[PDB]
């Protein structure tokens, strides 16, 4: 019974919230470039751009 | 007393009531005895009751 309460405990200690979202892998930053060149291009296929022009 | 082609001293009630709570208390420790400690104890899984099949 008192390893029951034990248990309990534990389990009272850790139903605390986490302090904040917690670290996992933010490894490599994603190329805001590419990005670009798939949207544009991608979607500027077959089309007659011409520049941007004044 | 004539108990028919036999005679016999008459029994204490203590002895009988003696067999009796004997007896009984030893049902008592034999329900202990070849059946107890199967169900083995876990703060997690609780009682176990292991078999070649359940």
């Amino acid at each position: 019974q008192l390893l029951d309460v034990s248990r309990q405990i534990k389990s009272y200690w850790l139903t605390n919230s986490l302090s904040t979202s917690f670290p996992t892998v933010d490894y490599s930053e994603p190329d805001l470039e590419k990005v670009k060149r798939t949207l544009t291009k991608l979607q500027n296929h077959l089309l007659e751009v011409s520049l941007i022009e004044p | 007393f004539v108990c028919n082609e036999n005679i016999y001293m008459a029994p204490n009630a203590y002895t009988l009531l003696a067999t009796r709570m004997l007896n009984a208390t030893y049902c008592f420790q034999k329900a202990l005895t070849k059946i107890e400690k199967f169900p083995q104890y876990n703060p997690q899984e609780g009682y176990t009751y292991p078999k070649l099949s359940n």
